[PDB]
């Protein structure tokens, strides 16, 4: 048996669940749409390539409808047309890949009216982000409740992953398939609390992050995407406007200038 | 100028008599030109036999495999050509009345010593 859940404004509803009628068949998903820009040169062979970009992709999923009877039919139709087709994205997933979701925009669809209480439909959605991302946030304990399989072993059951630190050098794991980068719109969240100049180091993508004032314990230095904030107060004049980036695996980190350092990273895995 | 053959031979050089022409030629070929050296033009359909001397060139790279663009007898029209005539004739008329302004205060000044001279003349014949 397969099904859809689909996640939209606060509500978790099952695709063969709000609709008896509806039943899944199949769910697949497009290959990841590479896109590249090449220039050539003239007398020379061969073309060279700008950086790789990843456009949008297509989840599909074929599926019929057995109605009870026309008006049933009709009934069922345009009350599948209303749910599916909202004015914003919405999250997705399946019972084979519970662990993994895509957060997009609804596709149009036509119905194959094969008898007068039977249609055939391919509900197909455009993933415009380009990458699939897990259920929740780094800190979000649904991550890692599920299932997440990588490489061979189920992350769900490692012990070893932590996101809060208290010392001033770690290891931080980024599970997803490529490196997290606030500057590609990605979402990432850095929170410390400490006392004095805080610095922080990735050494494994050899970033750096300074703030050049003074800090106290119950002062938050809070990194979102590309603006760092204390006490939810942009301070980026008095920084260096460092960006930090996590890399596939494991990235060493290093914080210098504080003591009683707390520091927590929250972010989604990115997968391809 | 005063004499007569000296406005004879400006009033020659003052005007045009003959047709003005720009002749421009796409060439493909592998010989390279340069910008001094005069060619042979035939083109019968166009009733052309003659000597061609270059005045213009716009010469692609060697690898580029573009062709080259090769003038004779001055340039076409073109705006921005005009619109720099403009400008310099603009210039040459703003310089001449910046000095003619100084030239007519000087005009002035001039006239106080004579009026000077005038006045102690005047004194001294009463």
């Amino acid at each position: 048996m397969s099904d859809l859940f689909l996640e939209l404004n606060g509500k978790v509803h099952s695709l063969s669940e709000t609709f008896p009628g509806l039943s899944v068949q199949e769910v697949s998903r497009q290959s990841p749409q590479l896109s590249m820009e090449t220039a050539e040169i003239a007398g020379t062979d061969g073309v060279i390539p700008g950086m790789t970009q990843f456009k949008p992709f297509i989840f599909s999923a074929k599926c019929n409808l057995q109605a009870l009877d026309i008006p049933d039919y009709h009934l069922a139709v345009r009350e599948i047309y209303e749910f599916l087709f909202q004015r914003d994205s919405y999250y997705i997933w399946s019972d084979q890949m519970p662990g993994i979701r895509y957060e997009v925009h609804p596709k149009p669809v036509d119905f194959s009216r094969e008898s007068d209480r039977v249609g055939l439909l391919t509900i197909e959605f455009d993933v415009f982000k380009g990458y699939a991302e897990s259920r929740g946030t780094s800190l979000d304990p649904m991550t890692f409740e599920v299932d997440l399989w990588q490489m061979g072993m189920n992350l769900s059951n490692r012990d070893d992953l932590f996101y809060v630190f208290r010392e001033n050098t770690f290891r931080v794991y980024n599970a997803g398939s490529d490196r997290v980068n606030p500057l590609m719109r990605h979402e990432l969240d850095i929170a410390m609390t400490a006392n004095g100049t805080p610095t922080i180091h990735n050494l494994t993508t050899g970033e750096s992050f300074e703030y050049r004032k003074e800090l106290q314990k119950t002062d938050v230095l809070l990194l979102n995407n590309i603006y760092p904030l204390v006490n939810n107060r942009r301070v980026g004049k008095d920084t260096n406007h460092g960006i930090i980036t996590l890399e596939k695996g494991w990235n060493d980190f290093e914080i210098k200038g504080v003591t009683d350092v707390t520091i927590a990273f929250n972010f989604p895995f990115i997968y391809r | 100028i005063t004499n007569n053959d000296d406005l004879l031979i400006f009033a020659k050089k003052q005007i045009l008599d003959v047709p003005e022409t720009a002749l421009t030629i796409a060439y493909k070929g592998k010989e390279p030109v340069s910008e001094r050296d005069v060619w042979y033009f035939i083109h019968e359909p166009m009733g052309f036999e003659t000597e061609v001397k270059v005045t213009k060139i716009k010469s692609s790279h060697p690898w580029s495999k573009k062709f080259q663009e090769i003038g004779f007898s001055n340039s076409r029209r073109d705006m921005v050509r005009i619109q720099t005539q403009i400008a310099n004739q603009v210039k040459k008329a703003s310089v001449d009345t910046n000095k003619i302004n100084s030239f007519s205060s000087i005009a002035m000044n001039a006239y106080d010593s004579r009026i000077l001279t005038e006045v102690v003349g005047v004194v001294d014949g009463d």
